[PDB]
C-alpha cells in the first residue's frame, strides 16, 4: 500500500561503494528536499557490500544490489523504488 | 568429673538430650537466610 | 632513531628516552612489585618496594622513578634486590594489624600476595603495633585507617582525577594519618574508584562489606547501561546472585574507572522486580495470571487495532534486539509510530545521516583536541567518564575548555561565556574573540549535550551549533579527518533506537492518540493517561515496576541488563554486547522472546527464533549494530549542514539550564537507581 | 605409501559423546580475562580462555543451595594462542565468538612533570 | 640452603645426560628431544612412528635392559594440535635406572600397540582408550575396562565436565534403574584460586 | 610458605597469619615439571605420575 | 530471648521466619523447628565495658592461644567506645 | 593434509564396514530381544538401530566413520555375550524421560532454555 | 584428638566464635560447607548461613585446623546415626546446639590438645 522507509548501506573507503558515495555527495540533499517525510537512512560501514533495502506496508521488504554502480545507475534504481509504490 | 568438674558457662546445656532421631522432637533442616529478591506490590486502587 | 638500548638480565631491549626501569621491565614481560606506582596516576616513589639493582652501581634505585640510560644492565633477580624487597616487606608488615579473616581485601590483597611471593616467612617484630583512629568519609566507602600503609594513591586520585582536593596526610612520622582532618563527607561522582586503587583493606565497599569473598565469585563481563558512556564492566556473582560490579580495562572509554551509579546499582537491581505477568481483573486491580493468558489478551487487543491506533515507547534500558523485534512486529500491523522518551530534533537531515547524533570524533578524541566548547550540558553528572577524559586532557595536553550555560562545577577551571542561547549568534557571526579562538584552534571540538535538546528549541540550538562547526571547518586550516561537531547522549538506548529508524520524541503519540500503547520500559512518565483517550490498552514490558506499571493494563515482566545477552550502543556509535550474569526472577523472560511469542499467538510470527538470527536481522537493518568494539566514522557533515539551513527556527530567551546542578540530582536518573536503598542513603547523606 | 590425502572438514562432534543439545544451543566464548582491578598483577591475563554462557541455576526447595541443570557451567579451558583455541572451537562444533586482547597502551611517565615551572601538571601536595 | 632445601644430585645428572646423548645418537630416526630434569629424571620425546623399535631397543640392548614397564600415561593438552601425550615409563633392574618416553598423538591417528614389547601394556593402553579415545592398532583385545557399558564419550578428556551427562536412578514404573539428565542438588562451586602475581622467574615464557 | 605455621605463632606474627591464609585457601605454587616417584608399597611398586 | 511471629513458628537469631503463605512449613508439622535459645547479640549485650587507661589496648579473647589473634584498638575517640572486631568486646578510656 | 589411515584407505571401505556392521546388528537384534526377555518387538529394535545409523550419518571423514565403526563393533561384541544387563540395553529407549518442548512457544512457557 | 561430629563453639562471654571468614569452606575437600554472610545489626561480621553436609563430609579435620578462631571443631561425638537423610544436613542452628551441648568436653579436649598444634 506504499513504501515507508529507504535504507542505503555503503562503505567509507572501499571503491565498490564509491559511486554510491558519489550519489550522496551530489544528489541526496535535493532528495531530502523532495520527500521530507520519507526516512532515507544512510548507513556507513567498513567492509560491507553496497545494498539498498526498502520497507513497504505490512512489513514487506525488497532488496536491490548496488554493487559497483555508478552515480547515475544508483539514481535510476532509487527513482525506480520511490516511484514504484508496489 | 567428681574431682575435675567442667568449667561452668552461661550457655552450656543443663539437660543432656540423647539421640532423638525417630521421635517427634527430631531435627528438621531449613534455610536460615531471608528472601533474596523482593517483589513489586501492585497498588490497591483502580486506575480510573 | 632516538630510541636507546638497555639491558635486563643480560638481554637487550629497545626503549624510548624518558622511559623508567619499570616500563622496560614490563616491556620484557616481567612485573616488578609495587605499592604506590600506578600507570594512571603520578609517580610518588615512597613505598620503596620497586627497588632494583643496576649492575656496577652499589646503590639500589627505584624502578618506578628512575629514568634509564644507554648501556645500563638491570638485575631484577639478584641477591640485594631480594634483600631490599624482604626488608621493605618486613617494614610494611611491622605495624599491619592482624585483621585478615575480618577484612574484605582477603583473597585479592596485594600485600598478602607479594608477601607470599617476595617477602619472608616470619615476623621479628616483638613490640606493640600502632593503632590509628578510624574516620567516617561517607555512606559508600567503609573506612578502617588502621590497615593503611600510606601509599598515597588516595591523595593523587583526589587531587588529579577526581579533582576534589579533600584528602591529605596529617601529622609527622609514623603517626601520620591519611584523612581529611575534619568530619568531611567526601562525596563525588568518582569516589568509589578509590576502593579499586587501595592495595590493602583500609578502604572497602560499604554495601559489599562482609558479604562475599573473591575466590568464590564468578566473573562475567558486561556493559553498563545506566549511562550512555558504555562502560565495560565485570560482575562478580556468587551462586546465581549478583554480588558486586567492577570496571574493566578498556583504554578508549572508561580506562579503569566507573561512576558510583554503576558501582552501586545492583542493590536496586535486586529489589522491586517484576516476577510474574499481571492483568487487570473485573475490579481494575492488577492480579497475577499465566503467561499464555496475558499474551492471548494482548494479541486479541492487537489484532483489532490497525494503522495509527497502535504505538510504542522505548525506554532507556532496552537493547536493540527488543527494539528491532517490536519495530518489525508493529510493521506487521502497518504502524510506524515508534517513539523514544528522549527528544531529538528531526528537522532537516534528522536521523538519516549518523553525523548529527553521534560523538563523531571518539571518547578518546578529546586527547587530541585543544579547544572544547560545551553547549547546554553538565558532563560531570550526565557522563562522568567523559568529563574525566576532558579533565585528563586539560591536565596533560593543556586543553582549553569553555562552557555555555549555567556555571556548574566541572572539577577544573573553564571559561563561562554565558547562559542565553543568543551567545551562539555572537559566535556564528564573529563578535566575541572566542570565535577567533576556535578559528585559530588546530583541532577544535564542539560538544552539544542531549539535555539541551529536550527544550522546545532543540532544532534552533542544533542548527546554530552546526553553523558554528561548519563555519570553523570550512574556513580554518583543519585536516578534514578531524570531526568538529559532536553530540553527547545521556541515554543508553537512544543511539540504538536512532540507528534502527525510530522516531525520537513523543510528539507522534500526542498528535494522533493511539488506542493501544506499548511501554518498553517507559519509566520516565513522559505521557500520562490524560493525554490518551478513555480506553487504551497500555502494555508495560519491563523489569522494574516504577511509573508505567500502575497505569498499565497488562504488565509483562522482562530481563534486566545483567540477565540477558543484549546489544547496546554508547554515545559514540560503538556497538557492544552484554553477557548473561544471572537469571530473571520468577517467570520473567527475555524481551525479544516475549515479542516473538506474542507474534506467534497473534498469527504474525517473525522469521527468526534464535538470538543469532535476531542479530542477523539487526545486520540486515544496519550492520554497525553487529560489529562489536568497532567505531565507524560518520561522514557527510556538509549535506547535514545544507539540510539544516532549509528551515530556520527562532531561539528563545530561556537560559540553558541543565536538569542536573548538584550531586543530589546525580543519583536519581533511572528506574534501577529509584529502587536502590544505597542511592536513597546517598541522597539523604548529601542533603544534610 | 600408507598415507591418504584427506581434505575433509575436521569434525569429531559424533565422537565426543556430547548430546546434541549442548553442541548447538551453546555459545563458546574465547577471550583474555580482565585484570582484577583490586590487584596490580597481570599474570592471569597471559593465556586465552574458553568459557560457556551461564544457564539457569535455581534454589533448592529443601535447604537453599544453588541447584543447576547445566553440565558445562564449570568447564573453562586454557589455550596458549588464539588460533589454537579457534581450531579447538571449530573441532567440537561449538558456535563461538572471540574478543580481542586488550593490551594496555604504553603510558608516558615523568617524575619531573610534578614540579613543572608553568604547566598544569604540578602536584598540589606531596 | 642446607637444612630446608632438598639436596641436588650431580653424578646421577651426568650419567643420565650421558645416556640420553647415547640414546639420541644411537637411534637418530625417531628421537626428537632428550631432556634431563632438575631432579635427575631422563625424558626422551620421540616420534610416534617409532613407538615399537625404540622401546624394543630399550628392552633388548645390553647397556639398557629396561625390562620392567611401570606406567602408560596419557596427558591431554588441548592447546596443541596433537592433543594427546602418550608417555611410557620404563625401569631397568640390571643398571637400576628409570626412563621416560614421550610421544604425541591426536584423536584420529592411531598408534601401534606395544603388546609385543611389554605384555602389561596389553591392559594399560586399553584403559587409555576407555579414558581418552586414542585407538591402539593391532591390539589383541581392546574394549572398555573402567567405565559403564552404555557410557558415551571419554571422561578424562579436558573438555569433558566433572559430572557426567547422565545419572542413574531407580524407577518403579519400569521396575528398573534408568538414566536421566544430570540435575545436581548443589552446583559444584568453582573456586578462582590462581594468583595474579608471577611465582617463578626462571620459568618465565618469552613475550609474544 | 609450604608447611603451615603453628597456631601459637599465627596469632602473634603478621607474616604467619598471611601465610596461613594463602596456604589454606589458595595453596602453595608447585613449579612446573613432571615426575614419577615410586615407593615400595606392601603390594608392590606404587608410583604417582604428577604433572 | 526469641520472638514469636503470629503463625506460631519461632524466630531464629538470623531473622528467618517462613511467611503465612509459604508451604515449606509443612516440613515442620509433626516435628519441631530447632532454634538456638541463646542469642549472641543479647548474650554480649550484658557484658560490661572494660575501662582502661591506655590509648592503645590489645585484645586476644583470653587464654592466649585459645582465643582470636591479637588486635590493637585505638580509644582516641571519646564519642564511641573501641570495639574489638573479633570477640565483640568494647573498651573505654577513663580520660 | 596427508594422514595415516586406521583401517579404511578411502570412503568405500568405510561404507563396506558400515554395511557389515549393520548386517551383524540386524542379525543380532532378534536374539538380543529374546535373550533379555525384552518388552519391545523385533521391528521396534530394528527401527532404533536404523535411527541411530541415520542419526550418525552426516560425517564424511573416513577416519571418523572408521572410529564409529570400531565403537559400534565394540557395542555389537558386548551384546554378543551376556555382558550388559537389561538396563544397558534399555538405555537406548528414552522411556522414563519426559518429552522436552520443541516448538518456541512451549520452550518460552517452560523457561529460558533456547 | 578424635574426629567426630562437627560443632560450632562460643567465646567465654556468650558470643559466637565464627567471624564468617570462609576459610573452612575454601579448604573443605568435599565442599560440604556452605557459608552465606551479611553484616548484622551491631556491625559485627557474623554468619547468616553455615551449612555442613554430613553426608558429604569425609571427617578430615581441615576445617578445625584452618579456622583461625577455633570456631568449628570436629567434636568427640560419634553416636549420631539418623533414620532420615535430611537429618544429616546440618544448618547453623543444629551446629550451634551441638556446640552448646558438647562445649563442656570440647573445651577440655582442646585444652589438653592445643599445645601439639
Ligand atoms: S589488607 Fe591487611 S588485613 Fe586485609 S587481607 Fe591484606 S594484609 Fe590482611
Ligand atoms: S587508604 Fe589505601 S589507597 Fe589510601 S593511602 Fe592508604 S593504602 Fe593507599
Ligand atoms: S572435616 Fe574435612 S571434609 Fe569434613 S567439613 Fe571439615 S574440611 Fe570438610
Ligand atoms: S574458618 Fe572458622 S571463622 Fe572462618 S568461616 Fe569457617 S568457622 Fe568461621
Ligand atoms: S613503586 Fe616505586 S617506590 Fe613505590
Ligand atoms: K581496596
Ligand atoms: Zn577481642
Amino acid at each position: 500500500l506504499g513504501l515507508r522507509e529507504i535504507r542505503i548501506h555503503l562503505c567509507q573507503r572501499s571503491p565498490g561503494s564509491q559511486g554510491v558515495r558519489d550519489f550522496i555527495e551530489k544528489r541526496y540533499v535535493e532528495l531530502k528536499k523532495a520527500n521530507p517525510d520519507l526516512p532515507i537512512l544512510i548507513r556507513e560501514c567498513s567492509d560491507v557490500q553496497p545494498k539498498l533495502w526498502a520497507r513497504y506496508a505490512f512489513g514487506q521488504e525488497k532488496n536491490v544490489s548496488l554493487n559497483n554502480f555508478s552515480a547515475d545507475q544508483v539514481t535510476r534504481a532509487l527513482e525506480n523504488v520511490l516511484s514504484s509504490k508496489a | 568429673p567428681t574431682v575435675k568438674p567442667p568449667t561452668a558457662r552461661k550457655f552450656i546445656w543443663t539437660n543432656h538430650k540423647f539421640n532423638l532421631s525417630g521421635t517427634p522432637q527430631q531435627y528438621v533442616p531449613y534455610s536460615t537466610t531471608r528472601k533474596k529478591i523482593q517483589e513489586w506490590v501492585p497498588p490497591s486502587t483502580p486506575y480510573k | 632513531s632516538n630510541l636507546i638500548e638497555v639491558f635486563v638480565d643480560g638481554q637487550s631491549v629497545m626503549v624510548e628516552p624518558g622511559t623508567t626501569v619499570l616500563q622496560a621491565c614490563e616491556k620484557v614481560g616481567m612485573q616488578i612489585p609495587r605499592f604506590c606506582y600506578h600507570e594512571r596516576l603520578s609517580v610518588a616513589g615512597n613505598c620503596r618496594m620497586c627497588l632494583v639493582e643496576i649492575e656496577k652501581a652499589p646503590k639500589v634505585v627505584a624502578a618506578c622513578a628512575m629514568p634509564v640510560m644507554k648501556g645500563w644492565n638491570i638485575l631484577t633477580n639478584s641477591e640485594k634486590t631480594k634483600k631490599a624487597r624482604e626488608g621493605v616487606m618486613e617494614f610494611l608488615l611491622a605495624n599491619h594489624p592482624l585483621d585478615c579473616p575480618i577484612c574484605d581485601q582477603g583473597g585479592e590483597c596485594d600485600l598478602q600476595d607479594q608477601s607470599m611471593m617476595f617477602g619472608s616467612d616470619r615476623s621479628r617484630f616483638l613490640e606493640g603495633k600502632r593503632a590509628v583512629e578510624d574516620k567516617n568519609i561517607g555512606p559508600l566507602v567503609k573506612t578502617i585507617m588502621t590497615r593503611c600503609i600510606q601509599c598515597t594513591r588516595c591523595i593523587r586520585f583526589a587531587s588529579e582525577i577526581a579533582g576534589v582536593d579533600d584528602l591529605g596526610t596529617t601529622g609527622r612520622g609514623n603517626d601520620m594519618q591519611v584523612g581529611t582532618y575534619i568530619e568531611k563527607m567526601f562525596m563525588s561522582e568518582l569516589s568509589g574508584n578509590i576502593i579499586d586503587i587501595c592495595p590493602v583493606g583500609a578502604l572497602t565497599s560499604k554495601p559489599y562489606a562482609f558479604t562475599a569473598r573473591p575466590w568464590e565469585t564468578r566473573k562475567t563481563e558486561s556493559i553498563d547501561v545506566m549511562d550512555a558512556v558504555g562502560s565495560n564492566i565485570v560482575v562478580s556473582t556468587r551462586t546465581g546472585e549478583v554480588m558486586r560490579i567492577l570496571p574493566r580495562m578498556h583504554e578508549d572509554i572508561n580506562e579503569e574507572w566507573i561512576s558510583d551509579k554503576t558501582r552501586f546499582a545492583y542493590d536496586g537491581l535486586k529489589r522491586q522486580r517484576l516476577t510474574e505477568p499481571m492483568v487487570r481483573n473485573e475490579k481494575g486491580l492488577l492480579t497475577h495470571t499465566t503467561w499464555e493468558d496475558a499474551l492471548s489478551r494482548v494479541a486479541g487487543m492487537l489484532q483489532s487495532c490497525q494503522g495509527n491506533d497502535v504505538a510504542a515507547i522505548a525506554g532507556g534500558l532496552v537493547d536493540a534486539e527488543a527494539l528491532i523485534a517490536l519495530k518489525d512486529l508493529l510493521n506487521r500491523v502497518d504502524s510506524d509510530t515508534l517513539c523514544t522518551e528522549e527528544v531529538f530534533p528531526t528537522a532537516g537531515a534528522g536521523t538519516d545521516l549518523r553525523s548529527n547524533y553521534l560523538l563523531n570524533t571518539t571518547i578518546a578524541g578529546v586527547e587530541e583536541a585543544d579547544v572544547v566548547l560545551l553547549v547546554g550540558t553538565n558532563p560531570r553528572f550526565e557522563a562522568p567518564l567523559f568529563n574525566a577524559r576532558i579533565r585528563k586532557s586539560w591536565l596533560h595536553n593543556d586543553l582549553k575548555v569553555a562552557l555555555i550555560g549555567s556555571p556548574v562545577d566541572l572539577t577544573y577551571r573553564y571559561d563561562h561565556l554565558g547562559d542565553s542561547p543568543k551567545i551562539l549568534q555572537d559566535i556564528a557571526s564573529g563578535s566575541h574573540p572566542f570565535s577567533q579562538v576556535l578559528q585559530e584552534a588546530k583541532k577544535p571540538m564542539v560538544v552539544l549535550g542531549s539535555s539541551a535538546l529536550q527544550r522546545n528549541d532543540g532544532a534552533a540550538i542544533l542548527a546554530a551549533v552546526s553553523n558554528i562547526a561548519q563555519k570553523i571547518r570550512t574556513s580554518s586550516g583543519v585536516t578534514g579527518d578531524w570531526k568538529v561537531m559532536n553530540i553527547l547522549h545521556r541515554i543508553a538506548s537512544q543511539v540504538a533506537a536512532l540507528d534502527l529508524g525510530y522516531k525520537p520524541g513523543v510528539e507522534a503519540i500526542r498528535k494522533n492518540p493511539p488506542k493501544m500503547l506499548f511501554l518498553l520500559g517507559a519509566d520516565g512518565g513522559c505521557v500520562t493517561r490524560q493525554d490518551l483517550p478513555k480506553d487504551c490498552f497500555i502494555v508495560y514490558q519491563g523489569h522494574h515496576g516504577d511509573v508505567g506499571a500502575p497505569i498499565a493494563d497488562v504488565i509483562l515482566p522482562g530481563a534486566a541488563y545483567t540477565e540477558k545477552s543484549a546489544t547496546y550502543v554508547n554515545t559514540e556509535g560503538r556497538a557492544q554486547q552484554t553477557k548473561v550474569a544471572v537469571m530473571p526472577p520468577g517467570l520473567a523472560r527475555e524481551d525479544w522472546k516475549i515479542i516473538r511469542a506474542l507474534s506467534e499467538i497473534a498469527g504474525m510470527t517473525l522469521p527468526y527464533d534464535t538470538l543469532d538470527q535476531v542479530r542477523n536481522r539487526l545486520e540486515e537493518v544496519s550492520p554497525n549494530l553487529v560489529r562489536y568494539d568497532d567505531v565507524e566514522g560518520a561522514n557527510y557533515f556538509q549535506q547535514a549542514s545544507e539540510l539544516s539551513k532549509l528551515v530556520n527556527q527562532q531561539l528563545l530567551a530561556d537560559p540553558l539550564v541543565p536538569p542536573q546542578l548538584t550531586i543530589k540530582d546525580f543519583y536519581m536518573t533511572d528506574s534501577i537507581s529509584r529502587a536502590s536503598q544505597t542511592m536513597a542513603k546517598c541522597v539523604k547523606a548529601v542533603t544534610e | 605409501t600408507q598415507l591418504i590425502t584427506v581434505d575433509e572438514k575436521l569434525d569429531i562432534t559424533t565422537l565426543t559423546g556430547v548430546p546434541e543439545e549442548h553442541i548447538k544451543t551453546r555459545k563458546a566464548r574465547i577471550f583474555v580475562p580482565a585484570r582484577n582491578n583490586m590487584q596490580s598483577g597481570v599474570n592471569n591475563t597471559k593465556k586465552w580462555k574458553m568459557e560457556f554462557d551461564t544457564r539457569e541455576r535455581w534454589e533448592n526447595p529443601l535447604m537453599g543451595w544453588a541447584s543447576t541443570a547445566d553440565p558445562l557451567s564449570n568447564l573453562v579451558l586454557t589455550f596458549s594462542t588464539k588460533e589454537d583455541a579457534i581450531a579447538f572451537a571449530e573441532k567440537n562444533g561449538w558456535s563461538y565468538d572471540v574478543e580481542e586482547r586488550k593490551v594496555p597502551k604504553p603510558k608516558s611517565k615523568s617524575y619531573g612533570a610534578n614540579f613543572s615551572w608553568n604547566k598544569r601538571t604540578r602536584v598540589s601536595t606531596k | 640452603t642446607r637444612p630446608t632445601v632438598r639436596p641436588r644430585n650431580d653424578v646421577a645428572h651426568k650419567q643420565l645426560s650421558a645416556f640420553g646423548e647415547y640414546v639420541a645418537e644411537i637411534l637418530p630416526k625417531y628421537v626428537q628431544q632428550v631432556q634431563v630434569s632438575c631432579f635427575s629424571e631422563l625424558e626422551i620425546c620421540i616420534h610416534p612412528d617409532g613407538v615399537i623399535p625404540v622401546l624394543t631397543f630399550l628392552r633388548d640392548h645390553s647397556n639398557a635392559q629396561f625390562k620392567s614397564l611401570a606406567d602408560l600415561t596419557a596427558v591431554d593438552i588441548p592447546t596443541r594440535q596433537n592433543r594427546f601425550e602418550i608417555v611410557y615409563n620404563l625401569l631397568s633392574l640390571r643398571f637400576n635406572s628409570r626412563i621416560r618416553v614421550k610421544t604425541y598423538t591426536d584423536e584420529l591417528t592411531p598408534v601401534e600397540s606395544s603388546v609385543s614389547v611389554y605384555k602389561a601394556a596389553n591392559w594399560y593402553e586399553r584403559e587409555i582408550w576407555d579414558m581418552f579415545g586414542v585407538f591402539f592398532a593391532n591390539h589383541p583385545d581392546l574394549r572398555r575396562i573402567l567405565t559403564d557399558y552404555g557410557f558415551e564419550g571419554h571422561p578424562f578428556r579436558k573438555d569433558f565436565p566433572l559430572s557426567g551427562y547422565v545419572e542413574l536412578r531407580y524407577d518403579d514404573e519400569v521396575k528398573r534403574v534408568v538414566a536421566e539428565p544430570v540435575e545436581l542438588a548443589q552446583e559444584f562451586r568453582k573456586f578462582d584460586l590462581n594468583s595474579p602475581w608471577e611465582a617463578f622467574p626462571a620459568y618465565r615464557q618469552p613475550p609474544e | 610458605k609450604v608447611s603451615p605455621p603453628k597456631r601459637a605463632e599465627m596469632k602473634t606474627s603478621m607474616e604467619s597469619l598471611i601465610h596461613h591464609f594463602k596456604l589454606y585457601t589458595e595453596g602453595y605454587q608447585v613449579p612446573p615439571g613432571a615426575t614419577y616417584t615410586a615407593i615400595e608399597a606392601p603390594k608392590g611398586e606404587f608410583g604417582v605420575y604428577l604433572v | 530471648g526469641v520472638r514469636t511471629s503470629p503463625t506460631g513458628e519461632k524466630v531464629t537469631h538470623t531473622g528467618q521466619v517462613y511467611d503465612d503463605e509459604d508451604y515449606r512449613r509443612v516440613r515442620f508439622v509433626g516435628r519441631q523447628k530447632e532454634v538456638n535459645e541463646n542469642f549472641a547479640i543479647d548474650l554480649i549485650a550484658e557484658q560490661p565495658v572494660s575501662q582502661v587507661g591506655s590509648r592503645v589496648i590489645s585484645c586476644d579473647g583470653g587464654g592466649g592461644a585459645l582465643g582470636h589473634p591479637r588486635v590493637y584498638i585505638n580509644l582516641d575517640k571519646e564519642t564511641k567506645t573501641g570495639t574489638c572486631g573479633y570477640c565483640g568486646l568494647q573498651f573505654r578510656q577513663q580520660h | 593434509t596427508s594422514v595415516k589411515p586406521i583401517f579404511s584407505r578411502d570412503m568405500n571401505e568405510a561404507k563396506r564396514r558400515v554395511r557389515e556392521l549393520y548386517r551383524a546388528w540386524y542379525r543380532e537384534v532378534p536374539n538380543t530381544v529374546h535373550l533379555f526377555q525384552l518388552d519391545i518387538s523385533v521391528k521396534q529394535g530394528r527401527d532404533k538401530v536404523r535411527e541411530m545409523f541415520k542419526k550418525n550419518a552426516h560425517v564424511t571423514d573416513p577416519r571418523v566413520v572408521d572410529l564409529l565403526v570400531i565403537k559400534g563393533k565394540m557395542e555389537l561384541e558386548e551384546t554378543i555375550n551376556v555382558w550388559k544387563q537389561r538396563t544397558h540395553v534399555m538405555r537406548f529407549f528414552h522411556e522414563t524421560e519426559a518429552p522436552r518442548p520443541k516448538d518456541f512457544l512451549s520452550k518460552f512457557y517452560v523457561g529460558h532454555d533456547p | 584428638r578424635f574426629r567426630g561430629e562437627h560443632a560450632l563453639r562460643r567465646y567465654p562471654s556468650g558470643e559466637e566464635r565464627c567471624i564468617a571468614c570462609k576459610l573452612c569452606e575454601a579448604v573443605c575437600p568435599a565442599q560440604a560447607i556452605t557459608i552465606e554472610a551479611e553484616p548484622r545489626a551491631d556491625g559485627s561480621r557474623r554468619t547468616t548461613r553455615y551449612d555442613i553436609d554430613m553426608t558429604k563430609c569425609i571427617y578430615c579435620g581441615f576445617c578445625q585446623e584452618a579456622c583461625p578462631v577455633d570456631a568449628i571443631v570436629e567434636g568427640p561425638n560419634f553416636e549420631f546415626s539418623t533414620e532420615t537423610h535430611e537429618e544429616l544436613l546440618y544448618n547453623k542452628e543444629k551446629l550451634l546446639n551441638n556446640g552448646d551441648k558438647w562445649e563442656a568436653e570440647i573445651a577440655a579436649n582442646i585444652q589438653a590438645d592445643y599445645l601439639y598444634r
